[PDB]
RNA sequence: ACCGAUAGUGAACCAGUACCGUGAGGGAAAGGUGAAAAGCACCCCGGAAGGGGAGUGAAAUAGAACCUGAAACCGUGUGCUUACAAGUAGUCAGAGCCCGUUAAUGGGUGAUGGCGUGCCUUUUGUAGAAUGAACCGGCGAGUUACGAUUUGAUGCAAGGUU
RNA sequence: UAACUUGGGAGUCAGAACAUGGGUGAUAAGGUCCGUGUUCGAAAGGGAAACAGCCCAGACCACCAGCUAAGGUCCCAAAAU
RNA sequence: GACAAUGGUAGGAGAGCGUUCUAAGGGCGUUGAAGCAUGAUCGUAAGGACAUGUGGAGCGCUUAGAAGUGAGAAUGCCGGUG
């Protein structure tokens, strides 16, 4: 009978950002996995994308926990025999920062379409900087 | 080796999208008025000039 | 109106003749029949005949100006096949499908 | 069945090494033009039953008539020759429905004849009540001296 | 009457009539179980 | 008598060819994978009538989370409160009070924190 | 300015002049009925919601009655010759919202 | 209370025939214009076949392939939709766009989200890489006789019954 | 809330895993053979990622209602950063 | 009313649906039967009606009776077509 349903004539989307300095990868990348989702709106609806457009700066200050600065390898395969590709949180901290946060926050959305285009949302920048200054970027911070 | 499963009608039709044949090429004759094809000498009514 | 001409059971298979018919249909009449008179294919004669049926029976028996026709409408459909054999090697034997098919042209002055 | 249907008696193929399945002969069930399992045999269906019930039915089916007013003695017939008209207008001046049993005492000659060309009239005698032409009429004829003959006979 | 007869009650059934559907109850195996000498035409261990 | 049936068997693969349109393909063209698909058409339904009772739950719940989050409330302390204080609407179903009228959700959660 | 009643098991949002679609009640065509299990009333000017409220409460027409659409139960066990198919078609009343 | 053209004779029709075999021998398929041939004069395109008209006819989408004319299958056009996507192909929820019924909580389509490994047989156990089926249609499997028994029904009842 | 007798009609005689008491094996086996109970067989639903036999629990049907069992509550994924 | 029950293979028991023919009754039908197609209809299921086109001459309904009485599987048989 009667309950809501958001459509694309219904949703609005609001921008913002957050710093990382002093984050963890993880404390940092589920509170904002579920900025993505948009599941603190009230008007969440699972088959359209409710979620917010976030931007993460100072990507190059996040920390983590225990020796995974050496440990915590990441690897990926090229799918030709024998081309797995290996490196570590230490040599992606520094050597590319936008893409640890990217794939830390990247795992934690669901798996479809609807993430795939959920994903594009996410807006990652080192340094303390960001071209997105004519979006007014709200800002935020976690909890 | 022998089809392990018979192709869907769908299927045969995307396999013959680019089995189309093309137009022939031609042009008008200024003597026939009639049509030609290109480089080649006029069927209806007589020369090529060229 | 809309005028049409038909051949029927033309002994050549539907699927090689709705080839020539994707070339001609939909285009200005005084042009097909110099499409199909200048393209390789087989099937065309055949479909000069039909076409250029349809279009006397544009001036003829109905009255219209056999400049301002398309082709409107052009299609094949299956005829009767005559199921013929062929020997293979070693006693066997394989079918054989000497298709037709019955060739329809209509066209029309848009009016 | 197999036995009888024309042909068979001859396997069509080996019973191994071709990509078809085992067939015994052109005549089975399931080939077309095979023999037919079971079905229509040749015999009887009359059966019986006790005297008693016979002559028990036989009074039901009139007892039935007695309740309604289907019931309608007349006397002997008289005719010199046979003649429907006017066996058709006695019947009509009688107030007879449309099909009634004509039941005489003896089988009769100038009544059976100018009776049984109608579309419903059936003579019959008393030595040829049935339980099924009783009840399927609606308006019996008897005379006078049958009536006595079916009350002697039956029990 | 002889267009509205009814038998006694109790009097009539109908047959069972196997080897029509899994919904009357005795469709495939038709009552019979499954594989063996009792489940074959004709087959029966005789009497005794 | 012969029973040369064959107008029967037509008629019920027509009402169930027709019971499966709008199927890919061969779905809804052929009567023995049109038959399989409307029997797990049906099968699918059964489970799914089920089932959609318990996706809205988990749906109401997530909204009515989200907006206890605004005024800095669980929805686990929000429904403690709530079943506490006797103030006992159909809340996971009514969370539209949380989107219409927003001030009566601010009531409901005032009340909500007095019962602790 | 919305209600909140509990008629069939299942609360209900209402407001002024809408129609609802409820279990079979026991009224007739046309005669009213009147709600008395009212949960919350509020939306614009009034807010009282409490474990139950003893006034203002609904009444409503009774506007229809009839059968839902036909829904085709059906459930088969695979390779255990086992189907079973009922039908069934879910009675209800239409009632439009008079007074809150 | 037999069949009705895959039925009934193998054979409704030039059938013990085409055909197959050295031979004995095996053996099919094949009905239906209309009330009446009135079986399409004449014109036009075409070598013809075939068409389009005009006719006959109650009807020619009854034109000798001639009653109805299903499904498979093959096509022509369009209303929604589809080229970043991992699909037992559906079901539940659902925006949008397009129509408008056996008039009723309408019909089509389906952006996206949840759940979800066909059916049958045989097995302790099969999504099974175990079997079977290309699809469609028709035909295709507990019967009959006579006896025994057990039940219900009915008629009589120390009798009952041919 | 069954038990028994008298009659009509059967199917079954290839069982499996787990827990526990044993033999055999090597205190091997998803081994094999017995006792004991359960589940599958003939059982759908929740959990063990998926997973006949493990844990919870036995589907008459419908509802966009509520309380709970096993198991859980950072995100995938409903509920404690 | 009240309360109880309603997963289920092998298997047992019961109640039904539909086809073909028969008897009796009572209908319909060139102002259009069966059949075929179309639909958004009715019943708890098997199933039934109705409207609409095509079709061109037989068909249903009620109560009983009698069965060559129901097809998705048999490397089934025959035909048609992929």
């Amino acid at each position: 009978r009667q309950t809501f349903m958001a459509n694309e004539s219904n949703i609005e989307r609001k921008w913002y950002v957050i710093d990382a300095e002093g984050q963890t990868l993880g404390r940092l990348s589920s509170e904002v996995a579920s900025i993505l989702r948009g599941k603190n709106k009230v008007t969440y609806t699972p088959h359209v994308d409710t979620g917010d457009y976030v931007i993460v700066i100072n990507a190059s200050k996040i920390e983590f926990t225990g020796n995974k600065e050496t440990d915590k390898v990441y690897y990926r395969h090229s799918n030709h025999p024998g081309g797995i590709k290996s490196i570590t949180a230490g040599e992606l901290r520094r050597t590319n920062p936008e893409r640890l946060i990217e794939n830390s926050i990247k795992g934690m959305l669901p798996s479809t379409r609807l993430g795939e285009k959920q994903g594009k949302k996410l807006f990652v920048y080192g340094g303390a900087e960001h071209p997105h200054a004519a979006q007014q970027p709200e800002n935020y911070e976690l909890r | 080796a022998v089809p392990k499963r018979r192709t869907s009608k769908t299927r045969k039709n995307k396999r013959r999208t680019h089995f189309k044949i093309s137009v022939p090429g031609m042009t008008e004759c200024p003597n026939c008025g009639e049509y030609k094809l290109s480089h080649r000498v006029c069927k209806n009514c007589g020369s090529y000039n060229g | 109106m809309e005028a049409k001409a038909v051949a029927r059971t033309i002994r050549i298979a539907p699927r090689k003749v709705r080839l020539v018919l994707d070339l001609i249909r939909g285009k200005n009449a005084a042009e097909a029949i110099a499409i199909l008179k200048l393209t390789n294919k087989a099937s065309s004669p055949v479909i000069e005949k039909v076409l250029m049926s349809a279009l006397a029976n544009a001036e003829h028996n109905y009255d219209m100006n056999t400049d301002e026709l398309v082709v409107k409408e052009a299609y094949a459909n299956e005829g009767p096949t005559l199921k013929r054999f062929r020997p293979r090697a070693q006693g066997r034997a394989s079918a054989i499908n000497k298709r037709t098919s019955h060739i329809t042209i209509v066209v029309s002055d848009g009016k | 069945n197999r036995s009888a249907v024309s042909g068979g008696g001859r396997k069509p193929w080996k019973q191994k090494g071709t990509g078809r399945a085992r067939q015994g002969t052109i005549r089975a069930p399931q080939w077309r033009g095979g023999g037919i399992v079971f079905g229509p045999t040749p015999r009887s269906y009359a059966y019986k039953m006790p005297k008693k019930m016979r002559r028990l039915a036989l009074r039901s089916a009139l007892s039935f008539k007695v309740q309604e007013n289907g019931l309608t003695v007349v006397d002997a017939f008289n005719f010199e020759a046979p003649k429907t008209k006017e066996f058709k207008n006695v019947l009509s001046t009688l107030e007879q429905p449309k099909k009634v049993l004509v039941v005489t005492e003896n089988e009769d000659v100038n009544v059976e004849l100018s009776a049984r060309n109608i579309p419903g009239v059936q003579v019959t005698t008393a030595q040829g009540l049935n339980v099924l032409d009783i009840t399927n009429a609606d308006s019996l004829v008897i005379t006078e001296a049958a009536a006595k003959k079916v009350e002697e006979v039956l029990g | 009457k002889l267009h509205e007869l009814k038998p006694a009650e109790g009097s009539r059934k109908e047959r069972n009539r196997v080897g029509r559907g899994v919904a009357t109850g005795n469709g495939k195996t038709s009552g019979r179980g499954h594989k063996g000498q009792k489940a074959r035409s004709g087959g029966g261990v005789r009497p005794g | 008598p012969r029973v040369k049936g064959g107008t029967v068997t037509r008629a019920r693969r027509k009402k169930t060819i027709k019971l499966a349109k709008g199927y890919f393909g061969s779905k809804h063209t052929l009567y023995k994978v049109a038959k399989q698909q409307v029997m797990k058409s049906g099968q699918y339904a059964f489970r799914d009538r089920r089932q959609r009772k318990r996706d809205f739950r988990k749906l109401w719940i997530t909204r009515i989370n989200a907006a206890a989050r605004q005024h800095e409330m669980s929805y686990s302390r929000l429904m403690n409160g709530l079943k506490k204080a006797g103030i006992d609407i159909n809340r996971k179903m009514l969370s539209e009070i949380a989107i219409s009228d927003e001030k009566a959700f601010a009531q409901l959660v005032t009340k909500a924190k007095d019962a602790l | 300015m919305f209600a909140i009643i509990e008629t069939g098991g299942k609360q209900i949002k209402v407001e002024e002049g809408q129609e609802i679609f409820v279990e079979k009640l026991d009224v007739n065509e046309g005669d009213t009925f009147t709600f008395d299990k009212v949960l919350f009333v509020g939306g614009d000017s009034v807010k009282v919601g409490a474990p139950t409220v003893e006034g203002a409460t609904v009444t409503a027409t009774v506007n229809k009655q009839g059968r839902g659409k036909k829904i085709t139960v059906f459930t088969y066990k695979r390779r255990k010759n086992s189907k079973r198919k009922k039908g069934h078609r879910q009675p209800y009343t239409k009632l439009t919202i008079d007074k809150i």
